[PDB]
């Protein structure tokens, strides 16, 4: 999860997080909230913040 | 049981205003339970949907 | 595709959930460009005597 949060492109980080969620679905095969799904929700929120900061730089360069 | 299921908040909110006779006294289901106990039950029923369903929590938090 | 339904249910938060494409999770997040193609115009010193 931490390596997926240290990517330069947020679009790659999002897909990496989706892959990690798919991996986790095989060890927690139910619907309740666990402290490990909170990890992934927080990671996705952080990736959204990173996308905001990334669009700053892209717009400035353009 | 109803506090731990989706849609149980609506059921409990509707049933709190209905009558029951126990020990020779006729009360409502909200009066039979305590006032603070009823408020705690309401909070549990409203918040349990986001603990027994990670999909809802993820959807709302991402929104 | 025969696997169009298996790909959408890949990466969900729960095994009954659906994965979120980046075009939807990151949708709406962006910044406008402050520079436009509205150029300044020059005027000629035209005196017809």
């Amino acid at each position: 999860i931490n390596s997926a949060l240290n990517q330069e492109d947020p679009r790659t980080a999002w897909e990496m997080l989706q892959g990690i969620k798919a991996e986790l679905d095989k060890v927690q095969p139910d619907e309740q909230m666990t402290p490990q799904r909170e990890w992934l929700i927080s990671a996705q929120e952080q990736v959204q913040n990173q996308m905001n900061a990334w669009t700053k730089a892209q717009a400035k360069a353009l | 049981d109803a506090s731990s299921r989706a849609g149980g908040a609506d059921f409990l909110m509707r049933v709190g205003d209905k009558k029951v006779t126990l020990n020779g006294a006729t009360t409502t289901y909200r009066e039979l339970i305590g006032e603070e106990q009823w408020n705690a039950l309401m909070v549990t029923a409203q918040r349990s949907q986001f603990e027994t369903d990670a999909k809802l929590n993820e959807q709302y938090r991402l929104k | 595709s025969p696997m169009a339904g298996q790909l959408e249910t890949f990466g969900g938060i729960t095994p009954k959930g659906k994965g979120i494409p980046a075009e939807v999770g990151l949708a709406g997040i962006g910044h406008k460009q402050k520079v436009t193609q509205e150029l300044p115009e020059s005027t000629s010193f035209d005196v017809k005597g």
